[PDB]
């Protein structure tokens, strides 16, 4: 299990040291305000029906009353820039808003806790995550369980052995061919059916698709081994 | 999920046919470069939507050819071969409901044609009704369907052996609760409303649009080539620019209307891949997440620009 | 020898499961698996 | 007690393992249950 974690962390920096786009999230942003702001600057260059852009080319060749139908124009060109920029960074600022909300319920819920919400702390089943400083950004390494080798096994929803049924109170019965037992869920780690891993409802005629095997009990062998040693203290007193 | 993409084209929509438009254009500067960003914006996005609410899974799933489900009939929502279309009876349902124009107004098509969201769901939905929840945290392990069913009730804190012995009436149920969403989506219209309240206003977006075109601004016409046709070159200007400033300021608008809708349609399919991550690939335990109720399973549905959730409640 | 070719895109791999109502599979084996997330 | 805890394999894998007592209650029980069957015999040794 170390030895998995260590490896997927050495990948992880391995990757990180060799692929470009793996932060492109946060790339992406910052190419939209590096974007948008050169954007708000190619505006100015526009005429906008002004004798020219440059605004100290009106206040050098025109007087007041026709410098005034010049310079109104280019207030309409940046003015209405302006109120574009501000109404386009403010529907980004929504969309990164959001990223920090999701961010911080994943921060809360990832690496101040653990989740039994599927594929939100990354894809599996969650164990733990970290979280890294990146520009802009953070960086959750998710750590997940995920199961690998598998095999398929017959089974069965309860186990009949006295008449009445006996269903699994966790995991689930698998028949290798030759026997029943009983395992965890999300682990091949078979044990011997008992009334310890067993709990009991009712009758085996309504349980479709029940199957018939013993289910062990831990005290007759037991209380047996009592009953022989008992047998000698019986044949013993008969001597006196 | 989607909403219907859209571009339209300063040079098309500002300036039908005219150079001297056009160097007004151009007057203004990146505003056109920016407009066509915007819309390609939102239109590379609603693919995006699509994918992030369908591609949850990395394998298509097929359904065994028997039906060994111990009782529950989702033949119903599985595909139908006889369609020229691999959708469910639901499904198709779901479409029963809800070249280039001129002006140079467009509707770009999606990424994932609508053949192959229904593809996603199918695979989505073989994997529920046979892998388990494992197909979602890892490879595809196959349980029998009610022994999955078994492990929902050990989940909502009812003991399994209820379900083996109830597990005919369990499915009495299921199948009449699947028949009877079919009787209200038969003949209610509201059920798939929500979709239909999108489509209606990127169409009244468009039609107002479209309206927008015919107005003066105080110019001698709404119509470019009746103003060249008239005014020659020079005093033209003033009224080309007049129906220019207008034009535009629909533009900035429309788009405006565009990204803030957009955002809206991105948080509902945002919160519809946490549904599909949560109640489709999973059990979730949040209360009335999954539908009202203590939640079992959920199945995906593919409808116009959205997704549906059939969700199973205790 | 290259060239641009164009196609249907596929949705991933092929997987028809081998289902049935007493078959059950069980992992013997897993991974821990480290996944980076990245969020602006 | 053995129903506060449950079992598998042996102590060679387990790093850090620690020994004890896990004090199964069914035999405290059953030994008490012996010694009153050999007050039984004692009693057999009187007739
Ligand atoms: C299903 O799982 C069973 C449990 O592992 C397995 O049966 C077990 O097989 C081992 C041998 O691998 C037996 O071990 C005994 O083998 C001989 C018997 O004479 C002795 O010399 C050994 O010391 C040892 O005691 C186990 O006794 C046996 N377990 C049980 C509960 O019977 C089956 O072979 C597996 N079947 C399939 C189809 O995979
Ligand atoms: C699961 O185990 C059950 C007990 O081992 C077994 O039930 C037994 O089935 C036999 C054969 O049908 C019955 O035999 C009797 O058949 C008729 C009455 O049905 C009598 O006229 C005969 O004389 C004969 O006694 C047993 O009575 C019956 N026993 C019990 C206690 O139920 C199931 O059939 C097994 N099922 C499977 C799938 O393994
Ligand atoms: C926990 O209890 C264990 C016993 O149940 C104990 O192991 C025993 O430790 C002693 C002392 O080291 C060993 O004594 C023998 O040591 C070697 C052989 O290993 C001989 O050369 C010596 O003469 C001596 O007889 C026992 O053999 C050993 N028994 C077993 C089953 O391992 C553990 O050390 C205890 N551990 C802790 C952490 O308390
Ligand atoms: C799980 O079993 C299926 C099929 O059942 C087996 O069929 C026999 C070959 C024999 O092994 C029986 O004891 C089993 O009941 C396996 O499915 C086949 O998989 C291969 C690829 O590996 C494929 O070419 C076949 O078409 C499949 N056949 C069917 C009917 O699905 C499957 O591989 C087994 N998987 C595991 C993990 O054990
Ligand atoms: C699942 O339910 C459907 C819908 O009720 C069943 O379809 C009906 O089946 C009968 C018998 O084949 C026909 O007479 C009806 O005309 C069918 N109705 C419709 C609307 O198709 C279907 O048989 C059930 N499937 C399974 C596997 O039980
Ligand atoms: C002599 C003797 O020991 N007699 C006892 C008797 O007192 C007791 O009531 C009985 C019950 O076990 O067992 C015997
Ligand atoms: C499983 O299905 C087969 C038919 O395909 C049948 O022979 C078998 O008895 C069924 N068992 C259960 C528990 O349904
Ligand atoms: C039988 O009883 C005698 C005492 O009368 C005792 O010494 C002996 O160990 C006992 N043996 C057995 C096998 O019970
Ligand atoms: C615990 O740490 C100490 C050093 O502080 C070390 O000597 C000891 O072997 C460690 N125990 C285990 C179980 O690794």
């Amino acid at each position: 299990i170390a030895n998995q974690f260590n490896s997927a962390i050495g990948k992880i920096q391995d990757s990180l040291s060799s692929t470009a786009s793996a932060l492109g999230k946060l790339q992406d942003v910052v190419n939209q305000n590096a974007q948008a702001l050169n954007t708000l600057v190619k505006q100015l260059s526009s005429n906008f029906g002004a004798i020219s852009s440059v605004l100290n080319d009106i206040l050098a060749r025109l007087d007041k009353v026709e410098a005034e139908v010049q310079i109104d124009r280019l207030i309409t060109g940046r003015l209405q820039s302006l109120q574009t920029y501000v109404t386009q960074q403010l529907i980004r600022a929504a969309e990164i808003r959001a990223s920090a909300n999701l961010a911080a319920t994943k921060m809360s819920e990832c690496v101040l806790g653990q989740s039994k919400r599927v594929d939100f702390c990354g894809k599996g089943y969650h164990l733990m995550s970290f979280p890294q400083s990146a520009p802009h950004g953070v960086v959750f390494l998710h750590v997940t369980y995920v199961p690998a080798q598998e095999k398929n096994f017959t089974t069965a929803p309860a186990i009949c052995h006295d008449g009445k049924a006996h269903f699994p109170r966790e995991g689930v019965f698998v028949s290798n061919g030759t026997h029943w037992f009983v395992t965890q869920r999300n682990f091949y780690e078979p044990q011997i059916i008992t009334t310890h891993n067993t709990f009991v409802s009712g009758n085996c005629d309504v349980v479709i698709g029940i199957v018939n095997n013993t289910v062990y009990d831990p005290l007759q062998p037991e209380l047996d081994s009592f009953k022989e040693e008992l047998d000698k203290y019986f044949k013993n007193h008969t001597s006196p | 999920v989607s909403m219907t993409k859209t571009s339209v084209d300063c040079t098309m929509y500002i300036c039908g046919d005219s150079t001297e438009c056009s160097n007004l254009l151009l007057q203004y500067g990146s505003f056109c470069t920016q407009l066509n960003r915007a819309l390609t914006g939102i239109a590379v996005e609603q693919d995006k939507n699509t994918q992030e609410v369908f591609a949850q899974v990395k394998q298509i799933y097929k359904t065994p050819p028997i039906k060994d489900f111990g009782g529950f009939n989702f033949s119903q929502i599985l595909p139908d071969p006889s369609k020229p279309s691999k959708r469910s009876f639901i499904e198709d349902l779901l479409f029963n409901k809800v070249a280039q124009k001129f002006n140079g107004l467009t509707v770009l098509p999606p990424l994932l044609t609508d053949e192959m969201i229904a593809q996603y769901t199918s695979a989505l939905l073989a994997g529920t009704i046979t892998s388990g929840w494992t197909f979602g945290a890892g490879a595809a392990l196959q349980i029998p369907f009610a022994m999955q069913m078994a492990y929902r009730f050990n989940g909502i804190g009812v003991t399994q052996n209820v379900l083996y012995e109830n597990q005919k009436l369990i499915a009495n149920q299921f199948n009449s609760a699947i028949g009877k969403i079919q009787d209200s989506l038969s003949s209610t219209a509201s059920a798939l409303g929500k979709l239909q309240d999108v489509v209606n206003q990127n169409a009244q977006a468009l039609n107002t649009l479209v309206k927008q075109l015919s107005s003066n601004f105080g110019a001698i016409s709404s119509v470019l080539n009746d103003i060249l046709a008239r005014l020659d070159k020079v005093e033209a200007e003033v009224q080309i620019d007049r129906l220019i400033t207008g034009r535009l300021q629909s533009l900035q608008t429309y788009v405006t209307q565009q990204l803030i809708r957009a955002a809206e349609i991105r948080a509902s399919a945002n919160l519809a891949a946490t549904k599909m991550s949560e109640c489709v690939l999973g059990q979730s335990k949040r209360v009335d997440f999954c539908g009202k109720g203590y939640h079992l399973m959920s199945f995906p549905q593919s409808a116009p620009h959205g997704v549906v959730f059939l969700h199973v409640t205790y | 020898s290259q060239s641009i070719i164009a196609y249907t895109m596929s949705l991933g791999a092929e997987n028809s499961v081998a289902y049935s109502n007493n078959s059950i599979a069980i992992p013997i084996n897993f991974t821990i698996s480290v996944t980076t997330e990245i969020l602006p």
